Protein backbone atom coordinates (compact mmCIF):
# COMPACT_ATOMS: atom_id res chain seq x y z
CA UNK A 1 0.00 0.00 0.00
CA UNK A 2 1.72 3.18 -1.25
CA UNK A 3 1.15 6.78 -0.14
CA UNK A 4 -0.01 7.36 -3.70
CA UNK A 5 -2.77 4.76 -3.34
CA UNK A 6 -3.71 5.50 0.28
CA UNK A 7 -4.58 8.91 -1.13
CA UNK A 8 -6.76 7.75 -4.01
CA UNK A 9 -8.58 5.45 -1.61
CA UNK A 10 -9.69 8.32 0.59
CA UNK A 11 -13.50 8.42 0.39
CA UNK A 12 -15.02 11.40 -1.39
CA UNK A 13 -16.58 14.51 0.16
CA UNK A 14 -20.27 14.74 -0.69
CA UNK A 15 -21.73 18.15 -1.38
CA UNK A 16 -25.40 18.96 -1.95
CA UNK A 17 -27.18 22.29 -1.82
CA UNK A 18 -30.61 22.58 -0.25
CA UNK A 19 -33.16 24.97 -1.68
CA UNK A 20 -32.56 27.87 0.69
CA UNK A 21 -28.94 27.86 -0.53
CA UNK A 22 -27.29 26.07 2.38
CA UNK A 23 -24.63 23.53 1.45
CA UNK A 24 -24.32 20.22 3.21
CA UNK A 25 -21.01 18.36 3.03
CA UNK A 26 -19.39 15.47 4.79
CA UNK A 27 -16.76 12.74 4.74
CA UNK A 28 -17.87 9.30 5.87
CA UNK A 29 -15.44 7.00 7.67
CA UNK A 30 -15.90 3.83 9.68
CA UNK A 31 -15.87 5.91 12.89
CA UNK A 32 -18.51 5.51 15.70
CA UNK A 33 -17.96 9.07 16.77
CA UNK A 34 -18.13 12.20 14.63
CA UNK A 35 -18.08 15.98 14.29
CA UNK A 36 -20.80 18.01 12.62
CA UNK A 37 -21.14 21.76 12.53
CA UNK A 38 -22.01 24.88 10.60
CA UNK A 39 -19.16 27.05 9.25
CA UNK A 40 -20.28 30.63 8.54
CA UNK A 41 -18.97 33.33 6.22
CA UNK A 42 -19.24 36.05 8.86
CA UNK A 43 -16.90 37.79 11.27
CA UNK A 44 -15.39 41.07 12.43
CA UNK A 45 -14.51 41.98 8.88
CA UNK A 46 -18.20 41.99 8.11
CA UNK A 47 -18.71 44.28 11.07
CA UNK A 48 -18.50 48.06 11.03
CA UNK A 49 -17.42 50.85 13.39
CA UNK A 50 -20.63 50.67 15.40
CA UNK A 51 -21.18 46.93 15.71
CA UNK A 52 -17.54 45.76 15.82
CA UNK A 53 -17.53 42.96 18.37
CA UNK A 54 -21.13 41.81 17.91
CA UNK A 55 -20.14 38.57 16.18
CA UNK A 56 -18.08 37.82 19.28
CA UNK A 57 -20.77 38.90 21.74
CA UNK A 58 -22.99 36.55 19.77
CA UNK A 59 -20.46 33.75 20.11
CA UNK A 60 -20.74 34.32 23.85
CA UNK A 61 -24.50 33.72 23.82
CA UNK A 62 -24.78 31.10 21.10
CA UNK A 63 -24.61 28.46 23.79
CA UNK A 64 -26.42 30.21 26.63
CA UNK A 65 -29.61 28.69 25.24
CA UNK A 66 -32.25 29.24 22.57
CA UNK A 67 -35.98 30.08 22.69
CA UNK A 68 -37.27 26.51 22.30
CA UNK A 69 -35.03 25.29 25.13
CA UNK A 70 -33.45 27.81 27.58
CA UNK A 71 -29.99 27.73 29.21
CA UNK A 72 -30.33 25.08 31.92
CA UNK A 73 -32.16 22.71 29.56
CA UNK A 74 -29.94 23.28 26.53
CA UNK A 75 -26.82 22.69 28.55
CA UNK A 76 -28.24 19.69 30.39
CA UNK A 77 -29.47 18.11 27.16
CA UNK A 78 -26.03 18.23 25.54
CA UNK A 79 -23.85 17.26 28.47
CA UNK A 80 -26.13 14.27 29.15
CA UNK A 81 -25.42 12.81 25.71
CA UNK A 82 -21.65 13.14 26.05
CA UNK A 83 -21.43 15.65 23.17
CA UNK A 84 -18.83 18.41 23.05
CA UNK A 85 -19.98 21.83 21.85
CA UNK A 86 -17.33 24.27 20.64
CA UNK A 87 -17.05 27.18 18.26
CA UNK A 88 -15.10 30.26 17.25
CA UNK A 89 -14.98 33.45 15.26
CA UNK A 90 -12.25 35.07 13.17
CA UNK A 91 -12.17 38.09 10.86
CA UNK A 92 -13.76 36.34 7.87
CA UNK A 93 -15.12 33.08 9.33
CA UNK A 94 -17.30 32.03 12.28
CA UNK A 95 -18.26 28.46 13.26
CA UNK A 96 -20.13 26.30 15.78
CA UNK A 97 -19.53 22.56 15.79
CA UNK A 98 -20.29 19.50 17.87
CA UNK A 99 -18.45 16.30 18.71
CA UNK A 100 -20.68 13.30 19.45
CA UNK A 101 -21.42 9.72 18.46
CA UNK A 102 -22.58 9.22 14.88
CA UNK A 103 -25.69 7.67 16.43
CA UNK A 104 -26.86 11.16 17.37
CA UNK A 105 -25.89 12.86 14.13
CA UNK A 106 -29.52 13.97 13.62
CA UNK A 107 -30.33 15.19 17.15
CA UNK A 108 -27.09 17.14 16.82
CA UNK A 109 -28.07 18.73 13.53
CA UNK A 110 -31.28 19.79 15.22
CA UNK A 111 -29.39 21.47 18.04
CA UNK A 112 -27.06 23.29 15.65
CA UNK A 113 -29.92 24.67 13.61
CA UNK A 114 -31.64 25.75 16.81
CA UNK A 115 -28.53 27.69 17.86
CA UNK A 116 -27.84 29.61 14.66
CA UNK A 117 -31.53 30.22 14.03
CA UNK A 118 -33.04 30.75 17.49
CA UNK A 119 -30.49 32.15 19.92
CA UNK A 120 -32.19 33.30 23.12
CA UNK A 121 -30.42 36.62 23.52
CA UNK A 122 -32.00 36.83 26.92
CA UNK A 123 -31.75 40.47 27.94
CA UNK A 124 -30.44 39.32 31.33
CA UNK A 125 -27.69 37.10 29.88
CA UNK A 126 -26.23 39.83 27.75
CA UNK A 127 -25.42 42.17 30.66
CA UNK A 128 -23.51 39.28 32.24
CA UNK A 129 -21.48 38.08 29.22
CA UNK A 130 -20.70 41.75 28.79
CA UNK A 131 -18.80 41.72 32.07
CA UNK A 132 -17.28 38.40 30.98
CA UNK A 133 -16.07 39.51 27.59
CA UNK A 134 -14.70 42.63 29.25
CA UNK A 135 -12.63 40.25 31.38
CA UNK A 136 -11.49 38.16 28.49
CA UNK A 137 -10.10 41.30 26.85
CA UNK A 138 -7.90 42.07 29.86
CA UNK A 139 -6.53 38.53 29.89
CA UNK A 140 -5.87 38.58 26.15
CA UNK A 141 -4.18 41.94 26.51
CA UNK A 142 -1.40 40.09 28.28
CA UNK A 143 -0.80 37.68 25.39
CA UNK A 144 1.89 39.55 23.44
CA UNK A 145 1.62 37.13 20.52
CA UNK A 146 -1.98 38.05 19.78
CA UNK A 147 -1.57 41.67 20.83
CA UNK A 148 1.10 41.73 18.13
CA UNK A 149 -0.85 40.08 15.33
CA UNK A 150 -3.74 42.40 16.09
CA UNK A 151 -1.45 45.42 15.75
CA UNK A 152 0.02 43.86 12.62
CA UNK A 153 -3.42 43.89 10.99
CA UNK A 154 -4.23 47.22 12.62
CA UNK A 155 -1.58 48.79 10.45
CA UNK A 156 -1.12 46.40 7.52
CA UNK A 157 -4.80 47.05 6.70
CA UNK A 158 -5.04 50.37 8.52
CA UNK A 159 -8.16 52.36 7.73
CA UNK A 160 -10.10 49.32 6.52
CA UNK A 161 -12.49 46.61 7.59
CA UNK A 162 -9.70 44.09 8.17
CA UNK A 163 -7.90 46.43 10.59
CA UNK A 164 -10.39 45.56 13.35
CA UNK A 165 -9.91 43.11 16.22
CA UNK A 166 -12.22 40.11 16.29
CA UNK A 167 -13.20 40.78 19.86
CA UNK A 168 -13.92 44.47 19.31
CA UNK A 169 -13.67 47.87 20.98
CA UNK A 170 -14.16 48.41 24.70
CA UNK A 171 -16.89 50.91 24.08
CA UNK A 172 -18.59 48.70 21.52
CA UNK A 173 -18.84 45.92 24.08
CA UNK A 174 -20.01 48.27 26.81
CA UNK A 175 -22.92 49.50 24.72
CA UNK A 176 -23.91 46.86 22.15
CA UNK A 177 -27.59 46.03 22.38
CA UNK A 178 -29.99 43.08 22.37
CA UNK A 179 -30.99 44.71 19.09
CA UNK A 180 -27.57 45.05 17.48
CA UNK A 181 -26.81 41.43 18.35
CA UNK A 182 -30.15 40.23 17.04
CA UNK A 183 -29.58 42.30 13.92
CA UNK A 184 -26.10 40.79 13.36
CA UNK A 185 -27.53 37.29 13.46
CA UNK A 186 -30.51 38.09 11.23
CA UNK A 187 -28.23 39.94 8.80
CA UNK A 188 -25.35 37.48 8.62
CA UNK A 189 -26.34 33.94 9.62
CA UNK A 190 -27.98 32.88 6.36
CA UNK A 191 -28.17 29.61 4.41
CA UNK A 192 -26.31 30.69 1.24
CA UNK A 193 -23.45 31.84 3.47
CA UNK A 194 -23.51 28.72 5.68
CA UNK A 195 -22.24 25.17 5.42
CA UNK A 196 -23.36 22.16 7.39
CA UNK A 197 -20.25 19.99 7.33
CA UNK A 198 -19.65 16.74 9.11
CA UNK A 199 -17.30 13.80 9.30
CA UNK A 200 -17.20 10.39 10.93
CA UNK A 201 -19.62 7.48 10.72
CA UNK A 202 -22.37 9.50 9.07
CA UNK A 203 -24.52 8.83 6.00
CA UNK A 204 -24.57 11.86 3.75
CA UNK A 205 -28.22 11.10 3.07
CA UNK A 206 -29.22 10.63 6.72
CA UNK A 207 -27.52 14.03 7.17
CA UNK A 208 -28.92 15.90 4.22
CA UNK A 209 -32.38 14.55 5.19
CA UNK A 210 -32.08 15.79 8.75
CA UNK A 211 -30.82 19.00 7.18
CA UNK A 212 -33.91 19.72 5.03
CA UNK A 213 -35.93 19.08 8.16
CA UNK A 214 -34.44 21.75 10.46
CA UNK A 215 -32.84 24.30 8.14
CA UNK A 216 -36.03 25.61 6.51
CA UNK A 217 -36.52 29.38 6.43
CA UNK A 218 -36.88 29.94 2.72
CA UNK A 219 -35.98 33.33 1.28
CA UNK A 220 -38.41 35.43 -0.79
CA UNK A 221 -36.47 38.26 -2.46
CA UNK A 222 -33.36 37.96 -4.68
CA UNK A 223 -31.31 39.90 -2.16
CA UNK A 224 -31.72 37.09 0.37
CA UNK A 225 -29.93 34.46 -1.72
CA UNK A 226 -26.94 36.21 -3.34
CA UNK A 227 -23.72 36.30 -1.26
CA UNK A 228 -22.54 39.94 -0.78
CA UNK A 229 -19.02 40.77 -1.95
CA UNK A 230 -17.01 42.83 0.53
CA UNK A 231 -15.36 46.17 -0.29
CA UNK A 232 -11.63 45.65 -0.63
CA UNK A 233 -8.96 46.15 2.08
CA UNK A 234 -5.94 48.26 1.21
CA UNK A 235 -2.50 47.16 2.37
CA UNK A 236 0.01 49.76 3.60
CA UNK A 237 3.73 49.44 4.09
CA UNK A 238 4.01 50.78 7.59
CA UNK A 239 4.97 50.15 11.16
CA UNK A 240 3.48 50.42 14.63
CA UNK A 241 5.73 50.23 17.67
CA UNK A 242 4.22 49.67 21.05
CA UNK A 243 7.16 50.04 23.34
CA UNK A 244 7.37 48.97 26.97
CA UNK A 245 10.84 48.27 28.30
CA UNK A 246 9.05 46.78 31.29
CA UNK A 247 8.19 43.63 29.35
CA UNK A 248 10.85 40.82 29.60
CA UNK A 249 10.92 40.02 25.87
CA UNK A 250 10.12 41.74 22.60
CA UNK A 251 7.74 40.61 19.87
CA UNK A 252 8.22 41.44 16.17
CA UNK A 253 6.02 40.62 13.17
CA UNK A 254 6.80 41.54 9.58
CA UNK A 255 4.70 40.99 6.48
CA UNK A 256 3.96 41.76 2.87
CA UNK A 257 0.50 41.50 1.32
CA UNK A 258 -0.78 38.01 0.54
CA UNK A 259 -2.65 36.73 -2.59
CA UNK A 260 -5.87 35.39 -1.12
CA UNK A 261 -7.47 31.94 -0.83
CA UNK A 262 -8.26 31.32 -4.49
CA UNK A 263 -4.75 32.05 -5.83
CA UNK A 264 -2.63 28.97 -6.67
CA UNK A 265 0.59 30.70 -5.71
CA UNK A 266 -0.48 30.19 -2.11
CA UNK A 267 0.73 26.62 -2.54
CA UNK A 268 4.22 27.72 -3.52
CA UNK A 269 4.11 30.37 -0.79
CA UNK A 270 3.44 27.62 1.74
CA UNK A 271 6.20 25.50 0.21
CA UNK A 272 8.41 28.53 0.82
CA UNK A 273 7.55 29.03 4.49
CA UNK A 274 8.27 25.29 4.77
CA UNK A 275 11.89 26.07 4.01
CA UNK A 276 12.28 28.87 6.58
CA UNK A 277 10.00 26.98 8.93
CA UNK A 278 10.00 27.62 12.65
CA UNK A 279 12.00 27.35 15.87
CA UNK A 280 11.53 27.39 19.59
CA UNK A 281 14.07 26.79 22.39
CA UNK A 282 12.58 23.35 23.02
CA UNK A 283 13.35 21.86 19.63
CA UNK A 284 16.01 19.27 20.33
CA UNK A 285 17.33 19.43 16.80
CA UNK A 286 19.25 22.46 17.92
CA UNK A 287 22.22 23.38 15.77
CA UNK A 288 21.48 20.60 13.33
CA UNK A 289 18.02 21.67 12.42
CA UNK A 290 17.73 22.00 8.66
CA UNK A 291 16.25 25.52 8.78
CA UNK A 292 19.06 28.01 8.29
CA UNK A 293 17.26 30.64 10.33
CA UNK A 294 16.67 28.13 13.12
CA UNK A 295 20.37 27.24 13.12
CA UNK A 296 21.57 30.82 13.29
CA UNK A 297 18.93 31.30 15.93
CA UNK A 298 20.70 28.55 17.87
CA UNK A 299 24.32 29.28 16.88
CA UNK A 300 23.89 32.88 18.01
CA UNK A 301 21.09 32.71 20.60
CA UNK A 302 19.03 34.96 18.32
CA UNK A 303 15.61 34.27 19.80
CA UNK A 304 13.17 32.30 21.93
CA UNK A 305 11.02 31.27 19.00
CA UNK A 306 9.87 32.31 15.57
CA UNK A 307 7.25 31.30 13.06
CA UNK A 308 6.52 31.89 9.40
CA UNK A 309 2.92 32.27 8.28
CA UNK A 310 0.68 32.65 5.31
CA UNK A 311 -2.57 33.95 6.70
CA UNK A 312 -5.00 34.07 3.77
CA UNK A 313 -8.26 35.87 3.24
CA UNK A 314 -10.95 36.06 0.58
CA UNK A 315 -9.36 38.85 -1.43
CA UNK A 316 -6.04 39.38 0.39
CA UNK A 317 -3.62 38.03 3.02
CA UNK A 318 -0.52 38.38 5.14
CA UNK A 319 2.72 36.61 4.36
CA UNK A 320 5.39 37.21 6.95
CA UNK A 321 6.98 36.10 10.19
CA UNK A 322 6.99 36.66 13.92
CA UNK A 323 9.63 36.21 16.57
CA UNK A 324 10.17 36.72 20.26
CA UNK A 325 13.59 37.81 21.43
CA UNK A 326 15.48 39.54 24.17
CA UNK A 327 15.95 43.30 23.97
CA UNK A 328 19.56 42.95 22.86
CA UNK A 329 19.26 40.31 20.16
CA UNK A 330 16.38 41.82 18.20
CA UNK A 331 18.54 43.31 15.50
CA UNK A 332 20.68 40.29 14.65
CA UNK A 333 17.54 38.22 14.60
CA UNK A 334 15.72 40.57 12.27
CA UNK A 335 18.80 40.96 10.14
CA UNK A 336 19.16 37.19 9.65
CA UNK A 337 15.46 36.69 9.06
CA UNK A 338 15.19 39.24 6.28
CA UNK A 339 18.27 37.50 4.98
CA UNK A 340 16.43 34.25 4.46
CA UNK A 341 13.55 35.96 2.70
CA UNK A 342 16.16 37.30 0.35
CA UNK A 343 17.66 33.83 -0.08
CA UNK A 344 14.22 32.54 -1.08
CA UNK A 345 13.94 35.09 -3.87
CA UNK A 346 17.46 34.77 -5.21
CA UNK A 347 19.05 31.45 -4.38
CA UNK A 348 16.72 28.63 -3.36
CA UNK A 349 17.98 25.09 -3.99
CA UNK A 350 16.19 22.01 -5.31
CA UNK A 351 17.39 20.28 -2.15
CA UNK A 352 15.64 22.88 -0.04
CA UNK A 353 12.29 22.67 -1.81
CA UNK A 354 12.35 18.87 -2.01
CA UNK A 355 12.39 18.80 1.76
CA UNK A 356 10.03 21.74 2.24
CA UNK A 357 7.56 19.78 0.14
CA UNK A 358 7.71 16.62 2.25
CA UNK A 359 7.36 18.76 5.33
CA UNK A 360 4.37 20.42 3.70
CA UNK A 361 2.78 17.12 2.64
CA UNK A 362 3.06 15.74 6.16
CA UNK A 363 1.52 19.00 7.26
CA UNK A 364 -1.64 18.85 5.16
CA UNK A 365 -2.15 15.23 6.12
CA UNK A 366 -1.84 16.06 9.80
CA UNK A 367 -4.40 18.84 9.31
CA UNK A 368 -6.91 16.03 8.94
CA UNK A 369 -6.10 14.07 12.06
CA UNK A 370 -9.46 13.28 13.56
CA UNK A 371 -13.03 14.23 12.77
CA UNK A 372 -13.15 17.78 14.05
CA UNK A 373 -10.12 18.74 11.94
CA UNK A 374 -11.60 17.12 8.84
CA UNK A 375 -14.96 18.77 9.36
CA UNK A 376 -13.06 22.03 9.82
CA UNK A 377 -11.34 21.49 6.48
CA UNK A 378 -14.59 20.76 4.69
CA UNK A 379 -16.39 23.67 6.31
CA UNK A 380 -13.54 25.84 5.07
CA UNK A 381 -12.73 24.65 1.57
CA UNK A 382 -16.34 25.18 0.57
CA UNK A 383 -16.64 28.54 2.22
CA UNK A 384 -13.31 29.66 0.62
CA UNK A 385 -12.51 27.55 -2.46
CA UNK A 386 -16.17 26.75 -3.17
CA UNK A 387 -15.45 23.03 -3.15
CA UNK A 388 -13.16 20.42 -1.62
CA UNK A 389 -9.51 19.95 -2.42
CA UNK A 390 -8.47 16.40 -1.62
CA UNK A 391 -5.06 15.43 -0.38
CA UNK A 392 -4.77 13.69 -3.72
CA UNK A 393 -4.99 17.09 -5.39
CA UNK A 394 -2.98 19.17 -2.88
CA UNK A 395 -0.19 16.66 -3.31
CA UNK A 396 -0.14 17.07 -7.08
CA UNK A 397 0.02 20.86 -6.72
CA UNK A 398 2.77 20.56 -4.15
CA UNK A 399 4.72 17.97 -6.12
CA UNK A 400 4.84 20.37 -9.09
CA UNK A 401 6.72 23.07 -7.17
CA UNK A 402 10.42 23.37 -7.96
CA UNK A 403 13.16 25.82 -6.98
CA UNK A 404 12.90 28.03 -10.06
CA UNK A 405 9.23 28.29 -9.07
CA UNK A 406 9.66 29.13 -5.39
CA UNK A 407 12.07 31.83 -6.41
CA UNK A 408 9.76 33.48 -8.91
CA UNK A 409 6.78 33.62 -6.53
CA UNK A 410 8.62 34.86 -3.46
CA UNK A 411 10.27 37.46 -5.64
CA UNK A 412 6.81 38.38 -6.90
CA UNK A 413 5.47 38.82 -3.37
CA UNK A 414 8.47 39.76 -1.22
CA UNK A 415 11.27 41.39 -3.21
CA UNK A 416 11.44 45.15 -2.80
CA UNK A 417 8.01 45.41 -1.24
CA UNK A 418 7.19 47.87 1.51
CA UNK A 419 6.32 45.66 4.48
CA UNK A 420 4.00 46.11 7.41
CA UNK A 421 5.67 45.67 10.77
CA UNK A 422 4.47 45.61 14.40
CA UNK A 423 6.78 45.60 17.41
CA UNK A 424 5.83 45.26 21.03
CA UNK A 425 7.84 45.33 24.23
CA UNK A 426 11.47 46.50 24.79
CA UNK A 427 12.02 47.14 21.09
CA UNK A 428 14.70 49.87 21.27
CA UNK A 429 17.37 47.89 19.46
CA UNK A 430 15.08 47.11 16.54
CA UNK A 431 14.87 50.28 14.62
CA UNK A 432 14.04 52.41 11.64
CA UNK A 433 11.45 51.35 9.08
CA UNK A 434 13.85 52.72 6.52
CA UNK A 435 16.54 50.27 7.49
CA UNK A 436 14.07 47.40 7.53
CA UNK A 437 12.76 48.48 4.14
CA UNK A 438 16.19 48.15 2.62
CA UNK A 439 16.52 44.67 4.01
CA UNK A 440 13.96 43.95 1.36
CA UNK A 441 16.47 43.66 -1.48
CA UNK A 442 19.86 42.22 -2.51
CA UNK A 443 20.44 38.66 -1.15
CA UNK B 1 18.01 57.24 14.78
CA UNK B 2 20.67 55.41 12.78
CA UNK B 3 23.11 57.85 11.22
CA UNK B 4 22.54 56.09 7.89
CA UNK B 5 20.47 56.96 5.86
CA UNK B 6 19.12 59.88 7.83
CA UNK B 7 22.31 61.85 8.28
CA UNK B 8 24.45 60.29 5.57
CA UNK B 9 21.76 61.64 3.26
CA UNK B 10 21.28 64.90 5.14
CA UNK B 11 25.00 65.61 5.05
CA UNK B 12 25.35 64.76 1.34
CA UNK B 13 22.60 67.30 0.78
CA UNK B 14 24.27 69.93 2.89
CA UNK B 15 27.44 69.18 0.96
CA UNK B 16 25.87 70.19 -2.38
CA UNK B 17 24.00 73.12 -0.89
CA UNK B 18 27.23 74.77 0.21
CA UNK B 19 29.43 73.45 -2.57
CA UNK B 20 27.32 75.43 -5.06
CA UNK B 21 28.23 78.93 -3.74
CA UNK B 22 31.82 77.74 -3.29
CA UNK B 23 32.07 76.69 -6.91
CA UNK B 24 30.05 79.68 -8.12
CA UNK B 25 32.61 81.91 -6.51
CA UNK B 26 35.70 79.88 -7.32
CA UNK B 27 34.59 79.81 -10.94
CA UNK B 28 32.89 83.11 -11.70
CA UNK B 29 34.57 85.56 -9.32
CA UNK B 30 37.94 83.84 -8.64
CA UNK B 31 39.79 86.66 -6.90
CA UNK B 32 36.77 88.16 -5.21
CA UNK B 33 38.51 87.59 -1.92
CA UNK B 34 42.17 88.01 -2.72
CA UNK B 35 44.38 91.09 -2.42
CA UNK B 36 45.54 92.19 -5.87
CA UNK B 37 48.82 93.12 -4.23
CA UNK B 38 49.72 89.45 -4.35
CA UNK B 39 50.08 89.45 -8.11
CA UNK B 40 53.29 91.31 -7.58
CA UNK B 41 56.40 89.27 -6.81
CA UNK B 42 57.63 89.92 -3.27
CA UNK B 43 59.93 92.96 -3.19
CA UNK B 44 61.75 93.91 0.08
CA UNK B 45 62.12 97.48 -1.12
CA UNK B 46 58.48 98.43 -1.42
CA UNK B 47 56.21 98.20 1.56
CA UNK B 48 52.60 97.94 0.49
CA UNK B 49 50.28 100.72 1.72
CA UNK B 50 48.07 98.47 3.81
CA UNK B 51 49.54 95.19 5.04
CA UNK B 52 46.72 93.10 6.39
CA UNK B 53 46.19 89.31 6.74
CA UNK B 54 43.46 87.22 5.08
Amino acid sequence: ATYAQTLQNIPETNVTTLDNGLRVASEESSQPTCTVGVWIGAGSRYENEKNNGAGYFVEHLAFKGTKKRPCAAFEKEVESMGAHFNGYTSREQTAFYIKALSKDMPKVVELLADVVQNCALEESQIEKERGVILQELKEMDNDMTNVTFDYLHATAFQGTALARTVEGTTENIKHLTRADLASYIDTHFKAPRMVLAAAGGISHKELVDAARQHFSGVSFTYKEDAVPILPRCRFTGSEIRARDDALPVAHVALAVEGPGWADPDNVVLHVANAIIGRYDRTFGGGKHLSSRLAALAVEHKLCHSFQTFNTSYSDTGLFGFHFVADPLSIDDMMFCAQGEWMRLCTSTTESEVKRAKNHLRSAMVAQLDGTTPVCETIGSHLLNYGRRISLEEWDSRISAVDARMVRDVCSKYIYDKCPALAAVGPIEQLLDYNRIRSGMYWI
Amino acid sequence: IPFHPYYSFKDILGLTLMLTPFLTLALFSPNLLGDPENFTPANPLVTPPHIKPE
